C-alpha cells in the first residue's frame, strides 16, 4: 500500500511539470499577439486616412 | 473430514484476513483507480503541450 503512494505521487508530479511548460508556452504567445494586433490597428488606421484623404484632394 | 475441516480453517482464515484486508483491498484499489485518472490527464496535458 506505501509503495502505491511512491507510485501516484510521481504521476502528479509530471501533471504539473506539463501543466507548468503548457501555461509557459501560451504565456509566450499572448506578448506576440497583443504585439502584432497593434501594429495591424495602426495599419488599419493609416489605410483608412489615406482611403478619405486621397478623395479630399480629388 | 478435509473440506470440513480444511474450509472452516479457510473460511475463519478468509473472514479474519477479510475484515482486514477489505479495508486494505479498498485502500489499495481506491488508489490504482487514481493512477488510471492521473494517466489519462497526463497524455491530455501532453497532447496538449
Amino acid at each position: 500500500d506505501s509503495y502505491l503512494k511512491h507510485q501516484e505521487i510521481v504521476l502528479d508530479t509530471l501533471l504539473p511539470q506539463t501543466v507548468s511548460n503548457q501555461w509557459r508556452i501560451n504565456n509566450d504567445y499572448i506578448r506576440q499577439t497583443c504585439t502584432i494586433v497593434e501594429e495591424m490597428n495602426i495599419q488599419q488606421r493609416k489605410q483608412i486616412n489615406d482611403l478619405e484623404i486621397y478623395r479630399k484632394r480629388l | 473430514t478435509s473440506m470440513k475441516i480444511q474450509f472452516k480453517t479457510a473460511m475463519p482464515p478468509t473472514e479474519v484476513l477479510l475484515e482486514s484486508i477489505q479495508s486494505k483491498v479498498e485502500s489499495i484499489e481506491q488508489l490504482q483507480r487514481k493512477l488510471q485518472h492521473v494517466q489519462p490527464l497526463e497524455q491530455q496535458n501532453n497532447e496538449m503541450c
